[PDB]
């Protein structure tokens, strides 16, 4: 069984999709490591959440995924974290390294969005989906550019 | 369900052949390899058949064949491209069956463009053709083997190293580049307990070397008698023509064998055929200073 | 007219193969209706050329091939499913005309999409494709036959009835549920006879059985001197492993052999080598009180 | 010469396959930079090997590819690690840095699986390049998990 695994040689909405939701998760156990301590748990459950989406995703509806209460704690997320963000009228992605991170994961979890949106249209299965991950696109923009304003703001202290 | 099922009457045509040449392959690792590609060829049909949901081929059965196409490779060293098929027996069957293996993948990658197959279908069915390729270039090899030991064995008399080899498939007509079979050397050296057990188990016995020369050439030239009467009793050409263009009557009658140039007459020689040299069989008596067996083709008219 | 085509060039090509395992099945019987299935397929070709015109397929062309069919399926009884094919030869050859016989259905199948063809034609190679079956089944079944009766004379001594066996297509080489082969039988037994014809035959003179001995091992553990002789004659393995690991100069030296001992160490026997209890040939020679044997090992 | 060097402008199942594996064999050689010398060493015969499988996807079959003895060998690979990870049911993916980078590199080599399979369905070609990069994601997840292994032994 070991030489075997999961293999997976066809092209269709619904592996696409997954295997853009791998990415995305993998790319935030690699970006965890960089926050602090409150982000790590955070991205941790956003991680969970993922799989739940998979789950459903790779189940073909099958199996249940995200719930209504996942998508409330997104938004609360957001809405917490906007008022930090006093309005930037543009950034350059990268501000910090750790931002780096966050913005590559944006971007990947914008092409997810996009991806699974394909397989709403194709198959009817997954509007919670689609609406956590354009969520969480926002989210991971506003976490960006709150590790610019503190690491900035710590950076003014030194000097 | 049109084209899943041609490809079911080729796994099962392509098992028929596999079946054939494992009965015919005299190795224990090669019927080893065949006999799990047949029990793995009802998991490839259950697989297309189901479309994934019984029995499926996994990547371990295809990890062995690759595993057992690597240690092949390695005993056969270097594969000539552009080789013609049908070596041997055990070898041919396994070409056959290869070229029906590869009719299957044809017939996979037809089917898999009106049903989805699993990819490691196509994948096991690609590698079964590379594997049963090996299997015919190692049944030559050994093949190749034991026909050099045959030769050599009947080189050095060895009359139970001849009888084990061809008890085991070397073959009795096995001819070296020089077109010297097992028969021509036994006749040449003169064991003719060697002699018998080929001719026993088939050995052309007029088979021309580079030189022209048959085992009897070779028998009454180097006056092994005992050969010369069992080769002519089996039909032996008794008038064959080297490139010289000399007879064994020419040959017996060079060296001063009386008892075989007797015997030689006796099957019908010619005493006036010539050679390439205008010299008969009197000629290279009188040529030798061999006296005594000029006048037996002298009184021979 | 372009389908009709393919149909006789597989009528054709079954019948190459049908009697290609004519030539080679040995039994009366089956090529009995080998050769009517040919004749037939003759008939079945011109049945298909001349729409109907011609000769034709009768029902009693079908009633024969199941006729048949119901006498062969009596003596094999109950038939296994998902067996794996080429047993034997005889066997195997008509494995492979069954699945061409099976692909001309196909053929059939396909034609008759495109022309009128007699349903008689598909059934007759319907019928054609299952008596073939019966034809391999009853191929093993007889030639597992021999085998039985190879493996039970080598066991009684029967000098006469492997003669018959062996020129009848016993396989020389045929392992009994134990993997004991005629070979084994015949040096443990002690017939000489026997063993001289078997390997003639082409036997497999090192065959490991369940415990792994070799005829050489069975001819050394029951005293047989002529046949260590052949055995070692014939490139037999001298130290040889069974499960045990014996090699046959410890069997030999184990029971008191002192010119199995020497003739085995003069093909290159093992004095030192061990088995599984770590006792060399010289201590199973001291173990069972042999002294002779020991000093021979000794002084090796 | 300098100013135009290589430049790809078509979508075709070649390009494609070709593509994600100079990513993948891009972020092998970012992630060989975070693991011990046995692993470093691992990561870069299996680079060679993608270049490899390049050189035949993009010769269209006309260049050799990958051998059957590189298939071989990471096939002993995942036998000599599958021995060591103790079947964990479920760990979420990065459970340390380097652990996160071969799962990065483990999702980019089953991407570039599917596009090769997409090459294979449309040409033949690249039936040994496919299972090497089966093979291969398996490889890549076993030694993520061989590391979460490792930092978490040091931690006990
Ligand atoms: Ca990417």
């Amino acid at each position: 069984r070991l030489f075997g695994g999961e293999e997976v040689w066809k092209d269709d909405p619904i592996i696409e999709a997954n295997g853009t939701l791998d990415e995305l998760t993998s790319f935030i156990g690699e970006a965890k490591h960089y926050v602090d301590e409150e982000m790590k748990g955070i991205l941790e459950e956003i991680q969970n959440d993922i799989y739940k989406i998979m789950g459903e995703i790779g189940s073909k509806g099958k199996i249940e995924g995200i719930s209504e209460e996942r998508i409330k704690w997104l938004a609360g997320l957001i809405e917490r974290y906007s008022e930090m963000v006093n309005k930037l009228s543009f950034v350059l992605p990268g501000g910090t390294l750790e931002s780096a991170k966050l913005d590559v994961c944006r971007t990947i979890a914008r092409r997810a969005e996009r991806k699974v949106a394909t397989v709403l249209r194709e198959f009817g299965i997954g509007t919670l989906a689609a609406i956590y991950l354009a969520l969480l696109s926002r989210l991971l923009f506003l976490l960006a550019r709150v590790i610019e304003i503190e690491k900035n703001k710590l950076k003014e202290v030194r000097s | 369900d049109s084209p899943v099922v041609e490809v079911q009457g080729t796994i099962d045509e392509l098992n028929s052949f596999i079946g054939y040449a494992l009965v015919l392959s005299r190795w224990d690792d090669i019927r080893n390899d065949l006999f799990r590609i047949q029990n793995d060829l009802f998991v490839l049909g259950e697989d297309v058949s189901t479309g994934g949901k019984g029995r499926t081929v996994t990547m371990d059965m295809i990890i062995y064949l690759i595993k057992r196409s690597v240690e092949m490779k390695a005993e056969i060293g270097k594969i000539e491209l552009f080789v013609v098929p049908g070596g041997s027996v055990e070898s041919a069957s396994l070409h056959m069956a290869r070229a029906v293996s590869r009719r299957l993948e044809r017939r996979i990658k037809a089917a898999s463009e009106l049903t989805e197959i699993n990819a490691n279908v196509l994948l096991y069915a690609n590698m079964l053709s590379n594997i049963l390729f090996m299997h015919a270039l190692i049944s030559n090899k050994r093949k190749e083997e034991l026909d050099k030991k045959l030769l050599e064995a009947a080189r050095a008399g060895q009359d139970d190293e001849v009888a084990a080899l061809l008890a085991k498939g070397a073959d009795v007509n096995a001819s070296d580049y020089k077109g010297t079979t097992p028969l021509h050397v036994a006749a040449w050296n003169g064991h003719l307990e060697i002699v018998d057990v080929l001719l026993a188990r088939g050995a052309d016995i007029n088979a021309s070397d580079s030189y022209g020369d048959t085992p009897l050439h070779l028998a009454a030239n180097y006056g092994h008698l005992e050969i010369v009467d069992l080769l002519l009793r089996w039909g032996a050409d008794v008038n064959a023509s080297d490139s010289s263009g000399k007879t064994p009557l020419h040959l017996a009658a060079q060296d001063g064998h009386l008892e075989i140039v007797d015997v030689l007459l006796a099957h019908g020689a010619d005493v006036n055929a010539q050679d390439k040299f205008g010299k008969t069989p009197f000629d290279l008596a009188i040529d030798n200073g061999n006296e005594d067996i000029a006048e037996v083709l002298q009184k021979a008219a």
